[PDB]
RNA sequence: GGAUGUUGGCUUAGAAGCAGCCAUCAUUUAAAGAAAGCGUAAUAGCUCAC
RNA sequence: CGGCCGUAACUAUAACGGUCCU
RNA sequence: GUCGGGUAAGUUCCGAC
RNA sequence: GACUGGGGCGGUC
RNA sequence: GAACGUCGUGAGACAGUUC
RNA sequence: CCUAGUACGAGAGGACCGG
RNA sequence: CGUCACACCAUGGGAGUG
RNA sequence: CAUGACUGGGGUGAAGUCG
């Protein structure tokens, strides 16, 4: 929506960071300061919400300094917790791993509303449904 | 018999002789110089348990030495602590950017003693196949008299038996020669 | 009689030393062709351990590998000593225990000199 | 101009439109394929459909 | 002045056994 | 023919079976 | 003895 | 010319060997 | 042999083109 | 007791070879 | 004096076949 600048995107757990494989080398290649971010990220993430993986967009500058915006957790993850399942279908639509009431879809749609473009609630729900269909999660209306 | 059954029998017999030859040859002393052997080993790489193949390669330039190149230096260490006492009992050496893992050698003197044995097994196959051609010719002689086959018929039958012979001779030569190169490598 | 003696006196007797690895030596080095487990004579039973040796002087010969615990290979270098063995014919030698590329009895606390042992765990 | 859920789910060391398997909806719209090819270790980036 | 068949420690051979006719 | 010999290499040759 | 895709062998008269 | 094996009562013969 | 022990390659090894 | 199998040990003979 | 296709007898062994 603005001028595109160098920046990495990744989904890190709420209250935890700094391991090399998960993070470190990922943004580390960019010139990011892992230590600062790990502490910085976990700082606000505890308040926003712990226990839920939240994707964040790191924006590094020429100063190799950086900023990041914390958005809402992915639709897939919220659907997984709502479904009460650990993973997706593996073979979506063919085999249903779990289900979600339409009410919950509205809840998730509500949560991600900030990130969603949907003009109305019905709209955002329909978008959430899209994710559910891809993960083998049916919705009971 | 008939000509058709003589051919079928002869070809069967020779094939069976070729199979005894295949058996005598097909043993080899390689059986620990395999590269696929070490891919199952979980390697400690950055405290994670990455499979050996994803972190390293195992090549064999000969089946005497085995060299294991490991992309990362830390991983190479943890590969070394597994090659030895596990169930293999091998002896890796740290030599270069790869582990050299020696497999039992064979002196050149024993290599002579081995190549002659191959040729002896080769000769057991060939002698059997030629003796079957000989026997087939003998059977054809009886058959010719018995079924009152003409001379020309018998010569056509001889050519057919001979053609079958030369195929099994050819197959024998190929088997021996290939095994010879394996032994010499 | 003196006369019969003056002509053809009293002949000696070339002492036949039952030992191919002669050379008048206390022992001889070998190479070990293989490791057998041949059976004894008629009076005794139980399979003993032996092994053909390619003595330094070429003279091949099987030596006994006494001790309650063998540990030789088909290429290991041992040292022949002597002293034949009854139950085992043709086997008129024994491999030195605790010498060359051989080993030596384990956990043995009696008759340490013989076999392979030198002052136990104290 | 080619957006958002979304790096779709699975798989995988990684698989983010573009190794592979399944699905291929919904939202914003003037338009915008869970994407046509190149490309990256994977992203990125470039070009295409419209 | 003979055949056919089975057979011992890695095979291969078979001292051995069988069997048909001289 | 097979093995050995001579030869850098020997359908001939020499020694065997 | 002949016939015979020379003759012969084979086969047929 | 001669010989062996073999094919033929045989003269001889062989997509065999031998001097 | 020079190019060039270079390109390529983990090493091992080892060109193109042209002379 | 002597063949005849095997497996080792030493040894005579040998086209000849060094 | 060393060695050689093959070959003869000798010696052990574990004791097999045959008497």
């Amino acid at each position: 929506a603005k001028k595109v600048q160098a920046y990495v995107k990744l989904q890190v757990a709420a209250g935890m960071a700094n391991p090399s494989p998960p993070v470190g080398p990922a943004l580390g290649q960019q010139g990011v300061n892992i230590m600062e971010f790990c502490k910085a990220f976990n700082a606000k993430t505890d308040s926003i919400e712990k226990g839920l993986p939240i994707p964040v967009v790191i924006t590094v500058y020429a100063d190799r300094s950086f900023t990041f915006v914390t958005k809402t957790p992915p639709a897939a993850v919220l659907l997984k917790k709502a479904a009460g399942i650990k993973s997706g279908s593996g073979k979506p639509n063919k085999d249903k791993v779990g289900k979600i009431s339409r009410a919950q879809l509205q809840e998730i749609a509500q949560t991600k509303a900030a990130d969603m473009t949907g003009a109305d609630i019905e709209a955002m729900t329909r978008s959430i449904e899209g994710t559910a269909r891809s993960m083998g999660l049916v919705v009971e209306d | 018999m008939t000509l058709k059954e003589l051919y079928a029998e002869t070809r069967s017999h020779m094939q069976k002789s070729l199979e005894v030859l295949e058996h005598n040859l097909a043993g080899l002393r390689t059986g620990r110089a395999n590269p696929a052997l070490l891919l199952h080993l979980k390697v400690e790489y950055y405290g994670a348990h990455v499979p050996l193949n994803q972190i390293a390669t195992v090549t064999a330039p000969d089946p005497r030495t085995l060299v294991v190149q490991s992309w990362d230096q830390n991983a190479l260490k943890a590969i070394e602590k597994a090659i030895r006492d596990s169930d293999l009992g091998l002896n890796p050496s740290n030599k270069g950017d790869a582990l050299y893992i020696n497999i039992p050698p064979l002196t050149e003197e024993r290599r002579k003693d081995l190549v002659r044995a191959v040729r002896q097994y080769a000769e057991e196959g060939r002698v059997a196949i030629r003796n079957i051609r000989r026997e087939a010719l003998d059977k054809l002689k009886k058959l010719a008299k018995e079924l009152h086959l003409s001379e020309d018929e018998t010569k056509r039958a001889e050519a057919e038996i001979q053609k079958i012979t030369d195929e099994f001779i050819a197959k024998a030569d190929q088997l021996a020669e290939k095994k010879e190169q394996e032994i010499l490598g | 009689t003196v006369n019969q003696l003056v002509r053809k006196p009293r002949a000696r007797k070339v002492a036949k030393s039952n030992v191919p690895a002669l050379e008048a030596c206390p022992q001889k080095r070998g190479v070990c062709t293989r490791v057998y487990t041949t059976t004894p004579k008629k009076p005794n039973s139980a399979l003993r351990k032996v092994c053909r040796v390619r003595l330094t002087n070429g003279f091949e010969v099987t030596s006994y590998i006494g001790g309650e615990g063998h540990n030789l290979q088909e290429h290991s270098v041992i040292l022949i000593r002597g002293g034949r063995v009854k139950d085992l014919p043709g086997v008129r030698y024994h491999t030195v225990r605790g010498a060359l590329d051989c080993s030596g009895v384990k956990d043995r606390k009696q008759a340490r000199s013989k076999y392979g042992v030198k002052r136990p765990k104290a």
